[PDB]
RNA sequence: CAGGCUGAUCUUCCCCAAGAGUCCAUAUCGACGGGAUGGUUUGGCACCUCGAUGUCGGCUCGUCGCAUCCUGGGGCUGGAGCAGGUCCCAAGGGUUGGGCUGUUCGCCCAUUAAAGCGGCACGCGAGCUGGGUUUAGAACGUCGUGAGACAGUUCGGUCUCUAUCCGCCGCGCGCGUCAGAAGCUUGAGGAAACCUGUCCCUAGUACGAGAGGACCGGGACGGACGAACCUCUGGUAUACCAGUUGUCCCACCAGGGGCACGGCUGGAUAGCCACGUUCGGACAGGAUAACCGCUGAAAGCAUCUAAGCGGGAAACCUCUUCCAAGACCAGGCUUCUCACCCUCUAGGAGGGAUAAGGCCCCCCGCAGACCACGGGAUUGAUAGACCAGACCUGGAAGCCUAGUAAUAGGUGCAGGGAACUGGCACUAACCGGCCGAAAACUUAC
RNA sequence: CACGAAUGGCGUAACGACUUCUCAACUGUCUCAACCAUAGACUCGGCGAAAUUGCACUACGAGUAAAGAUGCUCGUUACGC
């Protein structure tokens, strides 16, 4: 029963939505850059999600001119202010890492029907 | 349930586990058997989650406890006789009683036991 | 690393000096002895020390008595950076170190000059 | 995580394809090299017809990184391939293109001109 | 003056900061104290204050124990320690059968925070030293992980108390210095330490205000 | 080969001052002569060891000297500033990675505040290697008629030993500290740690034709090292979950099991850990080193000194962390038990039974080689089982439907599961044994 | 310094568990180490050696000595096993 989750109970947020890994979605991340506060989007295959309450976290992947990324945000993270899901995959495991070693028509991922 | 924390029992980690469903196997066609004791010891965690298999007596926990105890005949007992006898207790299926020491190599035996009492 | 000679220039007059080693064996074989018992490291080092210092002193005194204004050293890269490690800061700050071969070659006057111009074009710069 | 004897791409137009590291600058004894921390290198790969020759002794600074590196915030950034940009003694890009993306970590370390040209400053 | 609580370690979480920063925090249940003894000069020649805190039954407690508590009017506690004060000026704020709570501790000041340090067992040099080993190939014969020389031949032909070899490590008495506590919880009376204290969960800690930056 | 005596040679200085430095011996160098320290070099002697003291280099681990490479404090300068030269004090900490060579040494590459010099059997082979070298093989060059030789080369060639004593690192048993115990502590005396850079403000200021460019004083962020910890990131996982190859078995289908490195693959909570997260070197005071001074005679002047009074550094003493009363001057503040019988010939001693308290047996731990330490023991949540949650895996069996089949979909966030959290006396902590409490006397009040 | 022509001289496709130099792939050889299992080591019960051995309730420093001292001198430190 998480002996401490009388302390994060606090700090946790609502509204972030039912995603999994192998879902495709897009991350609003705030940026600060001279005191001036702006937003970026980073749209890309969600590979895998460690959970531990407070201290869940997620990773998001992505291929940038011919140049993968991979990000990963605690689930819980203010900066993070909001999510979309865009899609919902089809997979086989609880953690996708096996996408690092393809490109192109080869990362491509089922989705739901 | 909780693994071994030092080295296994029989002398590698195949061994030890063919000689608990061994053990098992003996402890519900007699119901009292002697061993040593550190081999009771760790026989009563083991052997306490079959019988809870069989109070629950259906066709997925029936062939759960068939991939362990191999013997047909010990799957019927357990499920005809020991998963009812024990419906009206929750837990503590298991006794065990420390006994004299063996001449040979001194080493501390003990006896395990199904309860009865009820 | 057996000694050296000097040529010292002051004009019309060109004067020469040979000077000679007192360390006779500056080679060290590969053999030592029975298990390394006895080792001519040491024993080579002080030798090629003793020809250095010999060498070291007498173009000093040529320093001090003639005051040249270049002192250009030709050897290769063991026996000339630890002769110029061995002379005091009185002349070390006038040394051009060359690049010639061997000893027994010799030089001509042609080949001197030739060496000698490239640096005496920059000192007069 | 980038060190002695360390080969990584270079994301410039200088003619230059490897490069071997040498030292990491910053410190003695110094270990590692994460982004935005200046190196020198020597040109392993190059181009016939570019400027930078095979065998030259240049410095250059560190864009990605395979190993992640923590953020302030807890997050973490992660690339497929370590790059490198060569620079001059301003800390200016010897080239005029950059090619990928770049980490943010430069924008702290001062390289406001790489910033500019990189296509993506994630 | 100076001021401390005792308490225990209940493990380590993690809160994000008013900057959108993480920080990472070490919970402590600063438990409520009651005073014991006051230990003035006259008496004992030093200054200090005695603390309790825990608790224990009343069937287990030791009888020359139970005097000592009976003596002041105070129930039984399963831990006694004391703090010390630099000064008599400072005595006069305490008395016996005074109530320490966490409230003491404002947030955003400075702390020392003193354990008993996790067992480690009979250990090695390597773990126990930082001894870099030797070589595991180029032929090496069983000394991968041993230490080597102990001493210099026939001069002195002694070991040099202070030598360093292997033993038993850990389970010693740590303080660490110049935490900074992150928010102070009066509704549960816990701590929220930003760094990492000393001990296993639930073991015993003081917690006292820091010598250097306080 | 090592140790010992000597110090010709070597090393570190010093006395005189011809000269160089434009003028000017002594800012900086300093000839010809002379006087010494050290015991690192080459040597001289042959004093211990030939019924045995294994040679160079590398690795791991150190400890000491200062003749100081960096950091600290000053005097002089042929010191405008930045940067330097030389000398005096100073050993607290620090002193990088590669190319060639068996090589110590050395040159070079890239940095750095710096890439110091030496002693310890040229430290260290009952700690490791075996690259060099003189066992036995073979070949080159030279010498010899020859067998062979060579301070010239090349390719190869078994590194033995269960620690008795001192020494060092950890842990127990016994006794003592004047009745038997239990909490909390004082500290004489010891151990650990001490490193340093870049940038911004003052200030483009003082200084300088200009180029350049500060002291003093604040603030920000790092490199190396050390410690604690596991929230985050990563590593491992021999009783976790899933797929799959070969074969044998459970009569057969279905579903599973044994063996093949856990058969191999994809993940992986707890524990341990670093590549991870936090923290540290301090501020302040005292006595000083070189150095700078105040008042002032012997010596009507002058003089930091002979009387007196002061400033002064990473060295020293307090200060930070840890151990510590076996500290024999064996400490202090308190709280418990604070009383019973028998025998010798009753002088003293011996014996048994107890109190407070402790230990063994039993259940355990993230405590642990054993011991020890910590917790529990029915007036009980200590371990296991049981129920629930967190978390890992990823959609179990059976049935139904669609497809000729391989297969897919529903029932269904399904089934399975260890370490983390909370409940529940169901099993085991038992109708139990052993230890353990006081001669008095003198003086003072 | 000090090659040389059947103690042959200069080359040579194929070959070599021979010697030397370099490159790609690969990796715990290394930066820099971490974790798991088994056999010893550790504890309990049984049997039960060996080399070695003038002695013994076998400290340290600075010295002295056949010139490197547990055993001599002066000090320092040290409860028994």
């Amino acid at each position: 029963m998480n002996t401490l989750d009388f302390v994060d109970q606090a700090s946790l947020r609502d509204d972030i939505p039912t995603f999994s890994p192998g879902d495709t979605v897009n991350v609003h991340v705030k940026v600060i850059e001279g005191s001036k506060e702006r937003i970026q989007v980073f749209k890309g295959v969600v590979i895998r999600r460690q959970g531990g309450g407070i201290s869940e976290t997620f990773t998001v992947r992505k291929e940038s001119y011919g140049v993968g990324v991979e990000r990963t945000f605690p689930v819980h993270s203010p900066n993070i202010d909001h999510i979309d899901v865009l899609t919902r995959g089809d997979v086989r495991r609880a953690k996708l890492y096996y996408l690092r070693e393809l490109r192109g028509k080869k990362a491509k991922i089922k989705e739901k029907r | 349930p909780k693994p071994t924390k030092g080295p296994r029992l029989g002398g590698s980690s195949s061994h030890q586990s063919a000689l608990l469903a061994n053990l098992a196997t003996s402890l519900f066609e007699h119901g009292r058997i002697k061993t040593t004791e550190p081999k009771a010891r760790a026989l009563r965690p083991y052997a306490e989650k079959l019988i809870t298999h069989a109070k629950k007596g259906a066709l997925h926990n029936r062939r759960e406890v068939m991939k362990k105890i191999r013997d047909k005949d010990v799957v019927h007992t357990l499920f005809a006789e020991i998963g009812p006898f024990y419906a009206d207790r929750n837990g503590g299926y298991t006794r065990i009683i420390k006994v004299e020491n063996r001449k040979g190599d001194n080493a501390p035996m003990a006896v395990i036991e199904l309860v009865r009492e009820k | 690393h057996t000694g050296a000679d000097v040529k010292l220039y002051q004009g019309a007059t060109i004067s020469s000096t040979k000077i000679d080693g007192v360390g006779y064996p500056v080679h060290k074989p590969v053999t030592a002895g029975w298990n390394g018992y006895g080792d001519f490291q040491h024993t080579t080092e002080e030798a090629i020390r003793m020809n250095c210092r010999a060498v070291a002193d007498h173009l000093t005194r040529l320093v001090d008595a003639a005051d040249p204004e270049v002192v250009f050293v030709s050897g290769e890269v063991r026996s000339r950076t630890d002769l110029l490690s061995t002379l005091p800061q009185r002349v070390a700050v006038r040394v051009s170190q060359l690049h010639a071969g061997p000893r027994k070659s010799a030089l001509d006057e042609e080949e001197i000059w030739d060496l000698t111009s490239a640096e005496f074009t920059r000192r007069r710069y | 995580m980038i060190q002695q004897e360390s080969r990584l791409k270079v994301a410039d137009n200088t003619g230059a394809k490897e490069i071997l590291c040498i030292r990491v600058l910053g410190g003695s004894s110094r270990r590692y090299a994460g982004i935005g921390d200046v190196i020198v290198a020597t040109v392993k790969d190059a181009i016939p017809g570019g400027n930078v020759k095979r065998g030259d002794v240049v410095k250059a600074v560190v864009v990605r990184t395979v190993k992640e590196r923590r953020r302030a915030d807890g997050s973490y950034i992660k690339f497929d391939e370590n790059a490198a940009v060569i620079i001059k003694n301003d800390n200016d890009p010897r080239g005029t293109r950059i090619f990928g993306p770049v980490g943010r970590e430069l924008r702290e370390k001062k390289f406001m001109k790489i910033v500019s040209l990189a296509p993506e400053v994630l | 003056a100076r001021k401390g609580i005792l308490g225990t370690k209940l493990g380590m979480t993690q809160v994000f900061d008013e900057n959108n920063k993480v920080v990472p925090v070490t919970v402590v249940k600063a438990g409520p104290n009651v005073v014991t003894r006051i230990r003035t000069t006259e008496r004992d020649g030093y200054s200090a204050v005695q603390l309790a805190y825990g608790e224990i039954s009343p069937r287990k407690v030791i009888k020359p124990v139970a005097g000592q508590f009976a003596a002041a009017g105070v129930n039984p506690r399963r831990h006694v320690a004391e703090l010390r004060l630099d000064d008599e000026a400072a005595v006069a704020e305490y008395e016996v059968g005074q109530e320490l709570t966490a409230e003491i501790f404002s947030d955003g000041a400075y702390v020392d925070v003193t354990g008993t340090s996790k067992g480690k067992g009979f250990a090695g040099t390597m773990k126990r030293h930082g001894f870099r080993g030797q070589g595991a190939a180029h032929g090496a014969q069983a000394v991968h992980r041993r230490p080597g020389s102990i001493g210099g031949c026939a001069t002195p032909g002694r070991v040099f108390k202070g030598t360093r070899m292997s033993g038993r490590m850990g389970n010693d008495r740590v303080t660490t210095q110049n935490l900074k506590v992150h928010k102070v919880d009066a509704e549960n009376g816990v701590l929220l330490i930003k760094g990492a204290i000393p001990g296993r969960n639930g073991g015993l800690v003081v917690v006292r205000s820091a010598i250097k930056r306080g």
